[PDB]
């Protein structure tokens, strides 16, 4: 409701909370009532005679604009403007429609360590196949090539001149000196050029196990015109079989210059690679995100878990299982492209702390996410409109700003511009000045006095002393003192004092209320600022908390097991904690630990359940309260008891939820006399 | 907040790599390494010795062996404060062979004088000395390249004796971990132990702990990182917050942690207790909007800087503001922890535009200015800076009035008197004191202090005005030493006060500026960042409650724990105290009730005219301000919250007394205290267990015996540990025939226990009829041995089995109508009921019985 | 019952006495010791210790360490003894300035150890007498009556205000009586 403290204007009233409204109708406030009685909640004001057409109630609203001349739009709407009131969320829908046939530019990086010899043999006979696979998805496609080994300095590479001449372990055949990054083939749609350029490559070697492919990726992403990128889908296949160096490894080689993230290509070679450190993963992710390049990690079996962690840092990336001879690569690109395209993320650029933004997802598979920090759901299908709900909440009366909501991996953007709604559309151009004694104007139903004149109707002058007659309205009752001793009576209304003690905000009609006199949780009034606020004896909390001191969360309580039942039916949830009855233990009232063995009696049901014995005592119905049977063995109290006839019957008695409700499994083999 | 930034001396040198490594030495000089500077042909690396007295520095002469080509001397440094020692290492020695080239390392140890220095797949690419420390036994050199870059460390006990410390190779998971990239020494009970960091372990990181168990070093704990590529373990720091001689926590930096708005992360890790696991508790962060700032690249101990006897640390962020760099300062807190927010941030851009990578190297814990205050050395690219701590000051102020209260004739309405000629006086005294201890002489520290005086602050019109200014405000500035000064000034009232119920209030608040010290390089003292800056005193009016007497009130306080006998800790979380206050005398002004309770009670609410209450601890409640009238009485309940892990003994006391502004002598009515018993909630269960014998049968024609065991399981499921007693009732004879001979009790947990056996007689003589009703052979119709076993310590959340074993015979069997007899044995747990109690409805599980059926 | 002395554990302890004379030893760890009534001998041992003497004439024995201690003797004439800092064995605390201990009862601290760049202090309140070490020391009194003993070495002693009793001991010592009616003993060696 409307926790208002001190309010004296329509804007001041609305700024005190999202539920406060302002009844403007004249002849509403009695002579003995103050102007703060207007700032109440809507139903209360409508109850006391105010109408629906004379309350102000500024309300946050959103209106969208779309480009009619723009065809084949993939993310709509384009521009949205908001009129935000603090404490009230504006919401609008953003629709994503997957388009068809977007060309592919695939760049290939391969390690040339000595273990990659067979892969090099297979890959250099593969350009036409990969181009054909690209064309089976879109009408136009181009392919490229690259290479990397490691930095040419110890301890990463042996710097002995003989070993720099031939770093391969075997001296028999051809092997090229180590290098950091070489750009081999420009992005082209010709297969013969791919065959000829790659066919000239020779294998290399180094000393360490990890390889410096992050330098190669940063150089690929930082030199757009040399690579040949066009404004289409950009892919980057990373084919390795080991780990990767990252920032900090260069100190072993006495290299402590951080990577600048700028192009350092001369004669298609990454010279100056021995004076810069490896990039950090954050730098690589930021560069790839800003250039819309989507990595595809084609790694061996033992490295899949290692490279899978990168996907939490780098969205729009995929990990594939690469064979030891690299024969399953093209199928890997197909699957990686399917996985990349099937998932959609919705995110916004950086915005200040005064604005909160939340996303809700609805899509084809039926999975719906609510109150998420970013939008995400899989199964995005072609020509299926998938909608996201964006909720924007302002915490203060903000100024004009703008932030962009974007679909990650695409150039299309949604621009959002925000306005405040901290203004009241009051009627003042035709108000009667006579009601203000001519010394003011009726704004929103209240009068504002000119210079010198004071009072609710401007009936007093500040230079004159307050009359003793008006002092009678400044006390609550015959025993209450004027303004409760914490204020001054001037022109018939109390004017409260201030206090040097922090948090001492004196308010109220008679200055009776105070801000620090409420229920205290852990020495803090209302559990501290993070749970609720004090309003002169009553504590009202922020959403998500309840109770006399806001110590109890409202929902999403811990009283529920994964099967979504409160305390397994063995207690009552009271302030996020189950109050178990009988001898059942916290937190979910599951186990009965000191509990007498129940297997003594439940043989009476077990005899008839799986041995076809009929009614003795009674039929096994309206008896056996809450006992059911399980076909498969159920983990629980293993038992063995004497049959009612003489044999040995052993059953395992699992416990389900409820009161005296179990699940039984009776064995069929019996030891008999 | 007390690190100097305007008078920082900068060392500049054109050698390459200058400022990469920095270390303080012997309280007067700082050593700086230049790893990449080319001294001569096939030589790389140089050392410099920079002095604060002169402000310049020259290289330290050192004869490099011819085999140490391109050794990169100065990449790592270490020092010892007492005795003075210096260790310098070059980890990049290019040993060139016929077919290969290897990267080994050398280290040089220096004594007090810098003139003579001793030289210190599998161990080939060792890079020994990459990070190094000095133990009391000798140098400690790490090898990041040992065993396929798994790591390790070499600990030298002599010039030619060393031991290798590393992990255990159960698998290849530790390959390429770079263990020994960072190193530290922990102290406890004057014995040293090692901490080693591996920032590349599984690409996530790892930090290790090593202890010498029976003369051999072994790893006893380790922690791990979370985010890939963050370098968890790339920098280590041991902190002793209380400075008692035992290390409390270890700071671990992850300079390459990635968030959308922050870069860098430092983790606080308290040391494990015994064999407990090592865990992280808090994480420190840099400022917002500084990605790739490399927060946590270098961090060192600064010692106590603010003078609160708690150790403080500094952390470096070389990558901030586009590689300009920054240095953060964190204060230590009680509880072996680090405060989560920084106290100062020094930015390189605010010092000089030429600074780059400011904060890449740090060193602190000594004084180099000879004024007794610790100093911090920060290394940058081509520069080394010296930041100096400053004296910390506090101010205490006191106000007195004379007379203490306004006289009646001053403010009474009168027509034959001169208006505005009232009088008064207020005395104001200020005292400036110093907190930090240092070597500067007395009388050098002077400060300029200005302050405000506000009469009736918070009131539109003040009742009293100063005589000299004729308004409610006054400004004055003056210079203070470390000595109290006093000043007095008259108070005047222009008109009568028609609301004498409110005292006149005086407010004071100040600002302090410290004058520089010319003898110690223009150092300026500063005010404490938490110093109180506002003070208030009250000036009450005289009372005339009746016939111009002194206002004589009579106050009485009583309270009672109504309908409550014992305070059960662990049961109900709150309890009431109904307290009543009476005023038999005339009007009471500013009535105040103060409570006193132990440390495990917290004030929750007050329910009942008006009652405002605020906080062995204490709380103060207000009784109907301003006035509590004549023949008045108030009754109210004060709620308390009792901690579930409270320790109040068996007897808790509450104390309360009443007070008022009239300030009259204390009386027995004014004071009251009452005492309440305490009990502790305990929950523990005893149950029969399945392996206990369920069935036995016999043939009367045969005389074979059998073994019987009744196994009980005892658990302390409660949150308390208490001494307990177990009693087993065992049927032994029936109509003078032995049933269960010489029964014995044995415990599975081999916990301490003592047992004593006693016999009790049956209550029913006619055993035949009793068997005829029910076929139970128990203590009602048989002789029972009562085995009582006493356990002095029954631990929390721990359990054991208690088997009761003995052999049987079947010569006591009665041929009743039923074809069976039951042998029942009961085990029930006792405790001192005067201290411990069971919760309602939970007492049914402290007893159990076990039955064994016998048929022919 | 009927026990006068107590020796603590190697861990943190809280030791309290009675109205009789007690000798309380804390050993290793951080200990809080209260002597209460009578004349007591308090030795905290290693670690950061807080020591109280309350009423009576108490004695505090300090050890060879750099860890600071807080000492409050309360009412009565109280003394602190620093003789165990220098011993024939090996000394852990540094004295690189060669000044033993430095005492200033007016400023309520004792510089128990001192490296070139690090100074270690003790907080001392309501203690009227100090006993030095075998090395040279600096002893400074306060406005009350103090008994200052230098023992061996070339010491300097300043009594401050009041009627003091200053002892020099063996070695060449500098004794200053300052204001009041003082009693000066030089001892062996050439003194002024
Ligand atoms: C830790 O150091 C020990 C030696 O102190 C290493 O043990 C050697 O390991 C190699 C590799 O398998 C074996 O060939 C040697 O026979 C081992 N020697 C001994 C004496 O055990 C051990 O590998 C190191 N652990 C790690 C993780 O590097
Ligand atoms: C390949 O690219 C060239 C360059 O423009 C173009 O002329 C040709 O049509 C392209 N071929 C295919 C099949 O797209
Ligand atoms: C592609 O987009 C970039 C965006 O900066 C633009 O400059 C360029 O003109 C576009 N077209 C081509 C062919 O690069
Ligand atoms: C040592 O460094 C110099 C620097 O130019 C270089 O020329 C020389 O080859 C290096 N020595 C070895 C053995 O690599
Ligand atoms: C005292 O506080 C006021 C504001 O509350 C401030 O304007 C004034 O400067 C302060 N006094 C001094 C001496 O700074
Ligand atoms: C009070 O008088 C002094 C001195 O005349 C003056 O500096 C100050 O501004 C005055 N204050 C007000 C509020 O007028
Ligand atoms: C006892 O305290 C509770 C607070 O939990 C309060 O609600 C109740 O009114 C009190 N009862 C009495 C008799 O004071
Ligand atoms: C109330 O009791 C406390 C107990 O510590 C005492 O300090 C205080 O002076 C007492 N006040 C009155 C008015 O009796
Ligand atoms: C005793 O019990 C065993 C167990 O089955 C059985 O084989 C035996 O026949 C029984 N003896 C008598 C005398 O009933
Ligand atoms: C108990 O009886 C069993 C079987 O009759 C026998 O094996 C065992 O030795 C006996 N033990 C004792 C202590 O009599
Ligand atoms: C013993 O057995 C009898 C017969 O069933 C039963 O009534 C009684 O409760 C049992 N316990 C005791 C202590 O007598
Ligand atoms: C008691 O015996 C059972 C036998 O099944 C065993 O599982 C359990 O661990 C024992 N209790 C304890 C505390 O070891
Ligand atoms: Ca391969
Ligand atoms: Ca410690
Ligand atoms: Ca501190
Ligand atoms: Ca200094
Ligand atoms: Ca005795
Ligand atoms: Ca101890
Ligand atoms: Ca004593
Ligand atoms: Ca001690
Ligand atoms: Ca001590
Ligand atoms: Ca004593
Ligand atoms: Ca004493
Ligand atoms: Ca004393
Ligand atoms: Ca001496
Ligand atoms: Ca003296
Ligand atoms: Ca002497
Ligand atoms: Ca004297
Ligand atoms: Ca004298
Ligand atoms: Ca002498
Ligand atoms: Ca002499």
């Amino acid at each position: 409701e409307c926790t208002k403290f001190k309010v004296s204007s329509c804007r001041e009233c609305i700024e005190s909370g999202p539920g406060c409204t302002w009844c403007q109708k004249l002849n509403f406030t009695g002579p003995g009532d103050p102007d703060s009685i207007r700032c109440d909640t809507r139903p209360q004001l409508l109850m006391r005679g105010c109408a629906a057409d004379d309350i102000m109630d500024p309300t946050s609203l959103a209106e969208t604009q779309e480009d009619h001349n723009g065809g084949q739009k993939q993310l709509s709407p384009q521009k949205v403007t908001l009129y935000l009131r603090p404490g009230q969320a504006a919401a609008f829908n953003v629709t994503f429609r997957r388009a068809k046939g977007y060309p592919i530019d695939l760049y290939y990086l391969m390690d040339l360590s000595y273990s990659m010899l067979d892969d090099l043999r297979n890959v250099k006979k593969l350009g036409g196949d990969l181009l054909r696979a690209l064309n089976e998805i879109t009408e136009s496609g181009r392919i490229g090539f690259g290479s990397f080994v490691d930095k040419t300095v110890l301890p990463f590479v042996n710097t002995h001149p003989d070993k720099l001449r031939n770093p391969c372990p075997n001296k028999e055949k051809e092997c090229q000196p180590p290098f950091a990054f070489r750009h081999v083939l420009k992005l082209t749609n010709n297969s013969n050029q791919f065959q000829t350029e790659v066919g000239k490559q020779l294998i290399s070697g180094n000393l360490d196990a990890p390889e410096g492919g992050l330098d190669a990726m940063m150089q690929v992403a930082a030199c757009p015109e040399e690579i040949g990128w066009r404004n289409v889908t950009r892919l980057l296949v990373f084919a390795t079989d080991d780990g990767f160096h990252f920032a900090g490894d260069g100190k072993l080689g006495a290299i402590l210059t951080p990577n600048d993230g700028r192009c350092h290509l001369e004669d298609n070679l990454y010279k100056r690679s021995n004076e810069f450190d490896y990039p950090s993963v954050g730098q690589l992710a930021h560069k790839l995100a800003e250039n819309n390049i989507q990595p595809i990690f084609a790694v061996t079996s033992r490295m899949v878990k290692t490279y899978e962690k990168l996907t939490e840092i780098i969205p729009k990336s995929a990990v594939g299982e690469l064979s030891e001879d690299s024969s399953n690569v093209v199928h890997l690109i197909k699957n990686a492209y399917n996985k990349l395209s099937s998932r959609v993320f919705l995110d916004h650029n950086a915005l200040p702390d005064t604005l909160k933004v939340t996303y809700d997802s609805f899509c084809s598979n039926g999975v719906t996410h609510r109150n998420q920090p970013r939008g995400d759901c899989d199964g995005v299908q072609i020509n299926v409109p998938i909608t996201f709900q964006v909720k924007v909440t302002a915490t203060e009366c903000i100024q004009e700003q703008s932030f962009v909501i974007r679909a990650l991996g695409f150039t299309d953007i949604v621009t959002v511009q925000v306005l405040p709604q901290c203004e009241c559309r009051c009627r003042d151009q035709s108000r009667d000045r006579s009601l203000c004694h001519g010394k003011g104007f009726l704004e929103c139903g209240i009068c504002r006095c000119d210079t010198g004149y004071i009072g609710k109707n401007c009936e007093c002058q500040t230079q004159g002393r307050s009359s003793q007659e008006l002092e009678g309205s400044c006390r609550k009752d015959n025993n209450s003192i004027i303004c409760s001793g914490l204020g001054d009576c001037v022109c018939g209304q109390c004017l409260c004092h201030t206090s040097d003690v922090p948090g001492k905000l004196i308010y109220g009609q008679y200055c009776e209320c105070d801000t620090i006199n409420c229920e205290r949780y852990n020495g803090q009034v209302c559990g501290g600022p993070g749970r609720g606020l004090c309003f002169c004896g009553k504590c009202r909390c922020h959403p998500g908390f309840e109770g006399s001191a806001c110590q109890c969360e409202r929902t999403t309580e811990g009283c529920l097991n994964p099967r979504r039942v409160e305390c397994s039916g063995r207690g009552r949830c009271r302030c996020n904690v189950c109050e178990c009855h009988s001898g059942y233990q916290l937190p979910l009232c599951q186990e009965c630990p000191g509990c007498p063995s129940p297997c003594g009696k439940y043989i009476s049901c077990a005899e008839c359940l799986k041995f076809e014995k009929g009614p003795f005592g009674k039929n096994c119905s309206a008896a056996c309260p809450g006992l059911q049977l399980s076909n498969n063995p159920v983990k629980g109290r293993t038992c063995k008891e004497r049959d009612s006839e003489g044999c040995w019957v052993a059953y395992t008695l699992e416990q389900q939820d409820g009161m005296d409700r179990y699940l039984i499994y009776v064995d069929e083999s019996r030891e008999c006399v | 907040f007390n690190l100097d930034t305007e008078n920082a001396m900068t060392f500049q040198e054109n050698a390459r790599g200058f400022g990469q490594s920095v270390v303080q030495l012997q309280g007067s000089r700082v050593v700086v390494g230049a790893p990449q500077e080319i001294v001569a042909a096939n030589q790389r690396g140089s050392l410099y010795q920079c002095d604060y007295s002169t402000g310049s520095c020259e290289p330290i002469r050192l004869q490099v062996p011819v085999e140490a080509v391109n050794m990169s001397l100065g990449l790592s440094l270490a020092a010892t404060t007492s005795p003075p020692q210096l260790l310098a290492c070059g980890p990049t020695v290019h040993q060139t062979c016929s077919e290969n080239t290897y990267v080994k390392g050398l280290c040089f140890l220096f004594g007090s004088n810098l003139r003579q220095q001793p030289q210190k797949f599998e161990h080939e690419m060792s890079q020994e000395g990459f990070s190094a420390a000095i133990t009391s036994n000798g140098p400690l050199l790490s090898t990041v390249g040992s065993y396929d870059w798994a790591g390790g460390v070499f600990l030298y006990t002599s010039k030619e004796k060393s031991t290798f410390i590393n992990m255990t190779r159960v698998d290849s998971d530790m390959n390429d971990a770079y263990l020994g990239y960072a190193a530290a020494i922990i102290l406890r009970n004057r014995v040293q132990s090692l901490v080693l960091g591996a920032p590349r372990y599984q690409h996530i990181g790892l930090v290790a702990m090593f202890r010498q168990n029976t003369g051999m070093w072994e790893s006893n704990a380790n922690v791990k990182g979370t985010q890939i590529g963050a370098y968890f373990g790339a920098s280590l720091c041991s902190v002793d917050v209380d400075s008692n001689g035992s290390t409390d926590l270890v700071l671990i930096g992850a300079p390459h942690y990635y968030e959308q708005t922050r870069g860098g992360q430092v983790s606080v890790c308290p040391l494990p207790r015994g064999r407990a696991r090592w865990q992280c508790d808090a994480v420190l962060y840099g400022e917002q909007g500084q990605p790739w700032g490399r927060f946590g690249a270098a961090l060192t101990v600064l010692g106590d800087v603010n003078g609160d006897k708690l150790t403080d640390v500094a952390i470096g962020a070389p990558g901030e503001e586009d590689n300009r760099g920054a240095v953060y300062l964190f204060h230590g807190t009680s509880g072996s922890g680090i405060s989560p927010s920084h106290s100062q941030r020094i930015a390189g851009s605010k010092l000089s535009p030429r600074l780059q990578y400011f904060g890449q190297s740090l060193s602190g814990g000594q004084d180099l200015t000879m004024d007794g205050l610790v100093d911090l050395t920060v290394g940058a690219q081509g520069h080394v800076l010296l930041l100096r701590s400053q004296p910390v000051l506090r101010v205490k102020a006191i106000m007195e009035f004379n007379p203490r209260e306004v006289a009646r004739n001053v403010f009474e309405c009168n027509d034959q008197v001169v208006k505005g000629k009232e009088a008064g006086e207020v005395r104001v005294c200020l005292h400036v004191q110093k907190s930090t201890r240092d070597r500067l002489r007395e009388g050098q520290i002077q400060s300029v202090v200005t302050y405000d005086l506000a009469l009736d602050s918070g009131r539109p019109h003040s009742r009293a005005v100063f005589n000299e200014t004729k308004n409610s405000t006054r400004r004055q500035t003056q210079v203070l030493g470390l000595t109290q000064t006093c000043e007095t000034l008259k108070l005047q009232l222009p008109n009568c006060i028609e609301d004498p119920v409110s005292p006149i209030v005086l407010r004071l608040n100040f600002s302090l500026v410290g004058t520089p010290l010319s003898a110690f390089g223009n150092l300026r003292p500063v005010l404490a960042e938490d110093a109180q800056r506002l003070f208030t005193a009250l000036f009450p009016f005289e009372k005339n409650c009746g016939n111009d007497n002194i206002c004589q009130d009579d106050l009485s306080i009583t309270f009672s724990f109504m309908s409550l006998d014992c305070l059960v800790v662990g049961g109900p979380r709150e309890f009431n105290v109904t307290v009543t206050v009476r005023n038999d005398g005339e009007d009471s002004y500013r009535t105040q009730v103060t409570f006193f309770f132990p440390l495990d009670l917290s004030y929750r609410k007050v329910s009942t005219w008006r009652l405002a209450c605020e906080s062995l601890k204490s709380t103060s409640c207000s009784i109907n301000h301003p006035i509590f009238p004549e023949n008045s009485e108030v009754t109210f309940n004060i709620t308390f919250d009792v901690d579930s892990k409270a320790s109040l003994g068996n007897k808790l006391l509450l104390k309360a007394n009443v007070t008022s502004e009239n300030n009259m002598p204390r009386t027995n009515k004014t004071e009251f205290q009452l005492e309440l018993p305490v009990k502790y909630a305990v929950y523990m269960v005893v149950t029969s267990h399945g392996v206990s014998t369920k069935y036995l049968n016999f043939t009367a024609s045969e005389n074979t015996s059998r073994v019987m065991q009744h196994q009980y399981q005892v658990s302390n499921l409660g949150q308390r540990s208490l001494p307990i007693s177990l009693v087993f009732l065992v049927p032994v004879r029936l109509n003078q025939t032995v049933i269960w001979d010489r029964p014995q009790v044995t415990f599975s947990e081999n916990l301490s226990s003592t047992c004593h056996t006693k016999e009790r007689l049956p209550s029913h003589s006619d055993f035949l009829a009793e068997l005829r009703k029910a076929p139970v052979v128990n203590c009602s119709i048989a002789v029972c041995q009562r085995i009582q076993c006493d356990i002095p310590f029954f631990g929390i959340q721990e359990e054991f089995n208690a088997t009761l074993k003995g052999n049987l015979s079947f010569d006591w069997y009665i041929k009743t109508s039923h074809n069976h007899l039951l042998i029942v044995s009961t085990a029930e747990i006792l405790f001192n009921d005067s201290v411990f109690t069971l919760l309602p409805g939970q007492g049914a599980f402290v007893r159990s019985q076990t039955e064994t059926k016998v048929e022919p | 019952k009927n026990i006068e002395n107590l020796h603590g554990s190697r861990l943190n302890d809280r030791i309290a006495g009675d109205d009789q004379d007690n000798e309380l030893w804390g050993h290793d760890g951080n200990d809080t010791i209260r002597g209460r009534g009578g004349d007591d001998i308090l030795r905290g041992g290693l670690g950061l210790d807080t020591l109280y003497g309350e009423d009576g004439n108490d004695i505090f024995l300090q050890d060879d360490e750099t860890v600071s201690d807080d000492i409050d003797g309360g009412a009565g004439l109280d003394t602190v003894d620093y003789s165990a800092m220098i011993h024939p064995g090996r000394i852990v605390a540094p004295h690189e300035y060669g000044f033993g201990i430095e005492a200033d009862l007016s400023r309520e601290w004792v510089r128990k150890a001192s490296a070139l760049g690090v100074d270690y202090y003790d907080n001392v309140r309501n203690v009227e007498n100090v006993i030095g070490t075998s090395m040279k020391d600096v002893l400074i009194g306060d406005a009350q009556a103090n008994t200052l003993m230098g023992q061996g070495g070339d010491d300097t002693v300043r009594g401050g205000d009041g009627d003091d009793l200053l002892f020099g001991g063996d070695g060449n010592d500098m004794l200053y009586g300052d204001a009041g009616n003082d009693t000066l003993y030089g001892g062996l060696g050439d003194d002024t």
